RNA sequence: ACCCCUAUACCUUCUGCAUAAUGAAUUAACUAGAAAUAACUUUGCAAGGAGAGCCAAAGCUAAGACCCCCGAAACCAGACGAGCUACCUAAGAACAGCUAAAAGAGCACACCCGUCUAUGUAGCAAAAUAGUGGGAAGAUUUAUAGGUAGAGGCGACAAACCUACCGAGCCUGGUGAUAGCUGGUUGUCCAAGAUAGAAUCUUAGUUCAACUUUAAAUUUGCCCACAGAACCCUCUAAAUCCCCUUGUAAAUUUAACUGUUAGUCCAAAGAGGAACAGCUCUUUGGACACUAGGAAAAAACCUUGUAGAGAGAGUAAAAAAUUUAACACCCAUAGUAGGCCUAAAAGCAGCCACCAAUUAAGAAAGCGUUCAAGCUCAACACAAAAAUCCCAAACAUAUA
RNA sequence: GCCUGUUUACCAAAAACAUCACCUCUAGCAUCACCAGUAUUAGAGGCACCGCCUCACUUGUUCCUUAAAUAGGGACCUGUAUGGCUCCACGAGGGUUCAGCUGUCUCUUACUUUUAACCAGUGAAAUUGACCUGCCCGUGAAGAGGCGGGCAUAACACAGCAAGACGAGAAGACCCUAUGGAGCUUUAAUUUAUUAAUGCAAACACCUGCAUUAAAAAUUUCGGUUGGGGCGACCUCGGAGCAGAACCCAACCUCCGAGCAGUACAUGCUAAGACUUCACCAGUCAAAGCGAACCUCAAUUGAUCCAAUAACUUGACCAACGGAACAAGUUACCCUAGGGAUAACAGCGCAAUCCUAUUCUAGAGUCCAUAUCAACAAUAGGGUUUACGACCUCGAUGUUGGAUCAGGACAUCCCGAUGGUGCAGCCGCUAUUAAAGGUUCGUUUGUUCAACGAUUAAAGUCCUACGUGAUCUGAGUUCAGACCGGAGUAAUCCAGGUCGGUUUCUAUCUACUUUAAUUCCUCCCUGUACGAAAGGACAAGAGAAAUAAGG
């Protein structure tokens, strides 16, 4: 297989487990500011 | 893609039509022309060995030549090989150039499919040809596998190519049906346009109608969708003009007959109008041609009986001569049109009375041509001069006694 | 092609939130590491385990006293992800010719050079 | 269709990088073209291979190019250069080690 | 004892075998590494050694150690075969009955053959039985004796037949033929040990190289700081070479050898294919061809490796997550059917302008009209499916 | 094919071989064949009686035959090609056919004998790693009794069955390989030892020696790479990408080129030290010195031996280019050693091809994307086609179809329910749900298919080792025989056509062996609803049948 598929190649688990490990984590605003004044 | 051809016409204007059907292609260029005469039409060489000896010293000799046109309706396989071996060119007739500019112009799935049910010969033909670059030299030494040869397998598959290509052009047929379902319940009257390639059919349909939308080209062979377009008579009776594929002379009739799927339309049509091409020298064998090209269709021999004629094209030099582009005879085809529709789909012009109230007059303008109304207020009713089909005539006699 | 990593220098400039975090001033460095292989060499390229035998890491959870000097440091970048470095910790100085035979490495890091086994 | 093309590597280039102790006569680097240029106590073969003309150590610089007033190409080159411009190469030379001999003591006439 | 938990016979071959690849029913017995040159070790003697010959610039003498089994189709020589069969020679024999008449005549016995079917297929039979069928006074069938013998004979040529297996008989001998091919290659224990290519009638093999093993001599071996290694080309990758220190202990050389040189997947840079293949081809690296744990079973993924006993302990990798589409309500007079355009084209076929009245309405954003008309709107107002039968059971809330 | 006859004993009995007749060639002669013969003779051959000539076969159209014909027969129409037409009789030869006949079949049944089962006597064979020998799904050396997850599970005989144990049998006959064989053919290489001629010698025609020419033979070979093998292409050397930066890197990978030329005659001799195409061989650079003056080009070539030469030196497009001194074809007459390292069937990977569904809203559909479709394209799903790969199997996984029995999926052909419609009704089209049940008989052709005839409610698409040959058939394909057309000098071969051609197995194990029906049609509703007419319904009810199951 080519580095460049026409499908989404499988990663390697290490490759998909440093992908799940950075994902992004928004930050969270602790009192949610919808029902603050 | 582009291709310099030698135009070797066979004889016993044909040159002038050859040379649009190469032109027609939108890349094959017309580089030399060679009208050389022969008493012997059916041969492996189509010209005796004086004449074939100059053709080959020529056109090995010219080095623009890609290919050849030979202007002939088809020629044989041993024809072909032959001609090929000698001539050092590939070699195509009538047959080829018109199933490569079809195979180009077609757009629609229903076009590719009837122009691949046209190409089938082609390559039945050119199965061997086809196939040579397979072979792998295997066979008659496996001691196992199913008896079919490599030829067998080959004309298999391409037997099996065929049966569904029909069966796909009957299940086209059978929704054409459909379609047409409508339209027929409807009782709009139908106008099959025929006539010769490139005579103006779509041209004349685009002037009767006053559609924008239609596009008549200059190359030949520009339509090759039935499609009906809908148009204003003079007795305000609307009146469906079908625009169908054009006739070729001296080509095969299987290429045109592989499109009766579509072509069917024509048979269901209540009046036919022939567009002669008036200017073109040929204008009769033109006729022939067409009318040779329906008979093999099979249409409804009434139909082509009462088939109406228009000459087209009159500006360049018992009927009705027009002139499509600038647009001359057209009120003149129109009034014949309606007097044709008039005696063809047995609509009445009749004057009728009718009490001006319920909804009568409504009802009127809605199932008919409501040509006319002279209302007379003393007895507060009014006569219509209608023109009225049997059907609608019926409906309304029943529903208002 | 898999080659050799070249670590950009960024990586090795420690910051002030760094500091406060692993509890490390810039000023006055450790002088030795502990360093303790934590992860197998299968696997891994033919260089790192010629690093990890050249390191005398061989066997893992095993504490080696390494110098923290820029050649040493090299190797252990090179080999920085199948071991864990510590800095060496002397709360009792350094052992003496006396005390050598009493000296114990806690976990902690530090070489306690009087190893009574007795409650505090 | 493509015939050839088999030719094997020529197996050239460097055979004393910078800092290498290098002999009379051994060969510094081997190349098809003027890569590096000779320096100092460094010789060109027929090949264009660069060989030591003494005892010494290898130093590559870079050293402006000033080619011989016969060399019609080059000069043609400089002769379109725009003033200001310089050319430079790489250059290999052999800085030599020991001294050419000594003066001894050899009879107390 | 079983029930509990763990456990995919062995050998060979292979990249990889529980493999549904080979061999093996099992017991007993038999059944397969022969050796020179040069080296190595140990003695003797020593510028000499040796029991003539030979060697010698520490050699020489002696000893120790050192290289398998079965298997072809074949080829040639000499014998033996024509009691089967092919043909021929000598002298013999058989051919009912009927029709016809001196018949390579017809029907049809004996007789000879073997068309078709069934049975049989380790059979009654290494070619048969039953029925059916062809010939059956002839180029017929057959008894007896003889002849032609293999680079041959004989042949109404089917490459037929020649003592059951004739593209060339059989036996013996050369012969233990040869086989780069397959199979086999028998006590215990420990250790080192998977690694670029070149040439080759060569890619099923071999020689050299590389790798590997052993012993010996010596000193640098690996990791690697600066500095350094090209323009063509305007820009441009991971990196590489070289390399003191440093951490380490290996490296080179000498002597003597084999064996591996038909390889798999994974990550990455690419090429071919179709940006298919558990596809093929190079490069860097890993793993497997070795142990163990995990990913379900699992050669190639992850963890982990140097080996024993323990009814101790800390850990490594290691368990999938997800559930997704409501929505405005009211209201509409009108410069005029704005011009041109066209039969008319009227907000709506096209072009120009796109102002303007009513508090509030585009010279009209979509339907609809041949054209109109009628409808609104804008404006006011308030995700999937295939074939034997889904696939642990389950579980949302007890403090990492 | 003239006929009677002959033949592959043991798969082919024939159209093949022979055959009278005819034709071609050779020979003028006796004491072992021919021949105890003598040109009307003998031998070596070709073809096939006789008779007529020196027209036959191919391209299409058509007629008869059948209800239906790729079958059979007969015409005409286009081009190819002194050995072509003519069937009298005959034929276990190959096709077609009237009529009859009949269990061939619709559609099987009854009985007798053998076999069989039980009792008694006698008593094998292949086979066999050990077996305490289950099913489903998944996995895996790519098809599990043994592995993972489930399910099932007291132990045993006896009789049947043939789905599996890639079942037994033959170290696969197919295919490839081996510097393994053999048969045959040759204008393959090398010879003429042997015969027959001649010529020259020797002797005075014969014999002997030496040459030349033929016949006959003899020995030996028939390269490699290769996405299996064949065909085609290629085989050595150099430059550039792939391989961006020390070196090195494959490809039947992309492109370029070379097999010289030119100039000089110190293009002399020597000699440190180095490079090196990953070995060796070979190939490179070169200080200093003597002697002199004051080599360009990337490749531009080839070893040993052996020949020529007094010597120096020279000699192969030895291009299969590390080079055998000199050797080709064919084998289905084949053989042996192996190979699943390598093909054909199958499985498996893949999905280019193929099939299917959605998305876009162009375009058809009179207007109207969306009743039905649908271009350019996008996203998905399937594993039924044509392919590609070569992963299991070559110490055998038996092959296309058909019979028999069928298991399964639903992407439904019919029967059921429902939505839309360009649904007035009847016919329909489309879509959702539904796999309980069903899904015909015939002519031609081996046909799976296809065309045609008559039906049906329908005559569904597939998978199951292209389900099913230890249940069957062998018509084709695909052995050995033989023709016709083509290729070749021939042997022989051919993706051309055809006639004939051995179908083994007693069951050890697993598995299994007695489990509320559908549909059509007739009548009535009703000639009603609907419809202008034409035509023409549902629902409910009654009656008839057919099939299937059980008796
Ligand atoms: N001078 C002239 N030209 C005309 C006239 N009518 C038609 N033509 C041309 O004839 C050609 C025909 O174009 P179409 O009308 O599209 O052709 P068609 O008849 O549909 O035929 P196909 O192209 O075969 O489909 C075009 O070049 C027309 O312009 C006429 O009256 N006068
Ligand atoms: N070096 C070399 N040797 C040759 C050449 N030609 C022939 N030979 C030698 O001769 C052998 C070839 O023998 P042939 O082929 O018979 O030679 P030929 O010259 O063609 O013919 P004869 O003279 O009959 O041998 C080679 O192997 C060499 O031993 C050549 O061009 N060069
Ligand atoms: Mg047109
Ligand atoms: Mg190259
Ligand atoms: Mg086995
Ligand atoms: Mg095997
Ligand atoms: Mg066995
Ligand atoms: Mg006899
Ligand atoms: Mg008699
Ligand atoms: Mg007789
Ligand atoms: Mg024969
Ligand atoms: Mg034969
Ligand atoms: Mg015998
Ligand atoms: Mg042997
Ligand atoms: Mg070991
Ligand atoms: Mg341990
Ligand atoms: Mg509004
Ligand atoms: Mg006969
Ligand atoms: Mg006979
Ligand atoms: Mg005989
Ligand atoms: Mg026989
Ligand atoms: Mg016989
Ligand atoms: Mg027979
Ligand atoms: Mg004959
Ligand atoms: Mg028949
Ligand atoms: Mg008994
Ligand atoms: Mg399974
Ligand atoms: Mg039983
Ligand atoms: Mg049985
Ligand atoms: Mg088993
Ligand atoms: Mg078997
Ligand atoms: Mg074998
Ligand atoms: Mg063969
Ligand atoms: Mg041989
Ligand atoms: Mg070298
Ligand atoms: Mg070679
Ligand atoms: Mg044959
Ligand atoms: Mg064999
Ligand atoms: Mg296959
Ligand atoms: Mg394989
Ligand atoms: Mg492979
Ligand atoms: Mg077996
Ligand atoms: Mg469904
Ligand atoms: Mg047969
Ligand atoms: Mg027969
Ligand atoms: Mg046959
Ligand atoms: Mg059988």
């Amino acid at each position: 297989s080519k580095a460049v598929t026409r499908h989404r190649r499988v990663m390697h688990f290490q490759r998909q487990k440093l992908m799940a490990v950075t994902e992004y984590i928004p930050p969270k605003p602790a009192i949610h500011p919808s029902c603050l004044p | 893609g582009t291709q310099r051809v030698c135009l070797v016409h066979p004889d016993v204007w044909q040159v002038a039509e050859a040379t649009a059907l190469v032109h027609t292609l939108d890349g094959w260029s017309v580089v030399q022309t060679m009208v050389v005469s022969t008493k012997t039409p059916d041969r492996k060489l189509i010209f005796g060995k004086g004449n074939f000896e100059h053709l080959t010293e020529k056109i090995r000799g010219s080095p623009d030549i890609t290919c050849v046109f030979l202007n002939v309706e088809r020629m044989a396989a041993p024809t072909k090989k032959e001609l090929e071996a000698a001539w050092g060119v590939e070699v195509f007739d009538r047959f080829t150039v018109v199933l490569h500019i079809f195979r180009c112009n077609a757009r629609t799935k229903e076009a590719r499919l009837q122009v691949a049910l046209a190409e089938m010969p082609l390559h039945r033909s050119n199965l061997k040809r086809d196939v040579a670059h397979l072979y792998r030299g295997v066979g008659s030494r496996y001691i196992m596998g199913s008896g079919e040869s490599f030829m067998q397998l080959q004309q298999r598959l391409l037997r099996e190519k065929e049966a569904k290509i029909r069966k796909a052009l009957d299940r086209l047929r059978k929704k054409r049906h459909l379609l047409r379902r409508q339209r027929t319940r409807r009782e709009f009257p139908v106008i099959s346009v025929v006539g010769y390639t490139n005579c103006g059919k779509t041209t004349l349909i685009k002037a009767l109608t006053g559609d924008a939308a239609i596009q008549p080209r200059d190359q030949l062979f520009a339509t090759l969708d039935v499609t009906a377009h809908a148009g204003t008579l003079p007795s305000r009776m609307t009146v469906l003009y079908v625009d169908t594929i054009g006739f070729l002379s001296q080509l095969p009739h299987g290429l045109i007959e592989s499109f009766s799927a579509t072509l069917e339309d024509v048979a269901h049509s209540d009046l036919i109008l022939h567009v002669r091409d008036v200017s073109h020298p040929e204008a009769e064998l033109q006729k022939c041609s067409v009318l040779s090209t329906l008979r093999g269709l099979q249409l409804p021999a009434p139909l082509l009986d009462s088939m109406v004629e228009v000459h087209n094209k009159v500006d360049l030099v018992n009927v009705v001569p027009v002139s499509a582009l600038r647009g001359h005879g057209l009120q003149e085809l129109k009034a014949e049109l309606d007097a044709a529709v008039l005696k063809a789909t047995g609509r009445q012009i009749l004057t009728l009375r009718v009490r001006l109230a319920g909804a009568q007059l409504s009802w009127l303008y809605k199932e008919a041509t409501v040509q006319e109304v002279d209302v007379i207020p003393e007895d507060g009713a009014a006569d219509v001069r209608v023109i009225i089909s049997n059907s609608a005539y019926g409906k309304f006699r029943k529903l208002f006694p | 092609k898999f080659t050799r990593s070249r670590i950009p220098e960024k990586v090795f400039q420690a910051s002030p939130e760094d500091h406060e975090k692993y509890g490390g001033d810039p000023q006055n460095p450790h002088k030795l590491h502990i360093v303790t292989r934590i992860k197998s060499t299968r696997r891994r390229p033919y260089w790192e385990k010629d690093i990890i035998k050249m390191l005398g890491l061989e066997k893992a959870h095993t504490p080696q006293v390494h110098k923290n000097i820029p050649s040493v440091n090299a190797k252990l970048k090179v080999v920085k992800h199948l071991i864990r470095i510590k800095p060496l910790k002397l709360p009792q100085g350094l052992p003496a010719e006396e005390n050598m035979s009493n000296t114990c490495l806690k976990s902690t890091g530090e070489l306690v050079v009087q190893w009574h086994l007795k409650p505090v | 269709k493509n015939l050839g093309g088999k030719s094997s590597g020529r197996r050239q280039g460097i055979k004393k990088m910078e800092g290498h102790y290098v002999h009379a006569g051994n060969i510094i680097a081997t190349q098809r073209h003027f890569r590096w240029h000779p320096g100092a106590h460094v010789g060109v073969g027929k090949n264009k291979c660069l060989y030591a003309l003494e005892e010494g150590i290898v130093r590559y610089t870079k050293e402006v190019y000033v080619p011989h007033p016969r060399n019609t190409e080059a000069v043609d080159l400089i002769t379109r250069l725009p003033k200001g411009a310089v050319l430079y190469k790489t250059f290999v030379h052999v800085v030599p080690a020991k001294p050419e001999g000594t003066f001894k003591l050899v009879a107390m006439l």
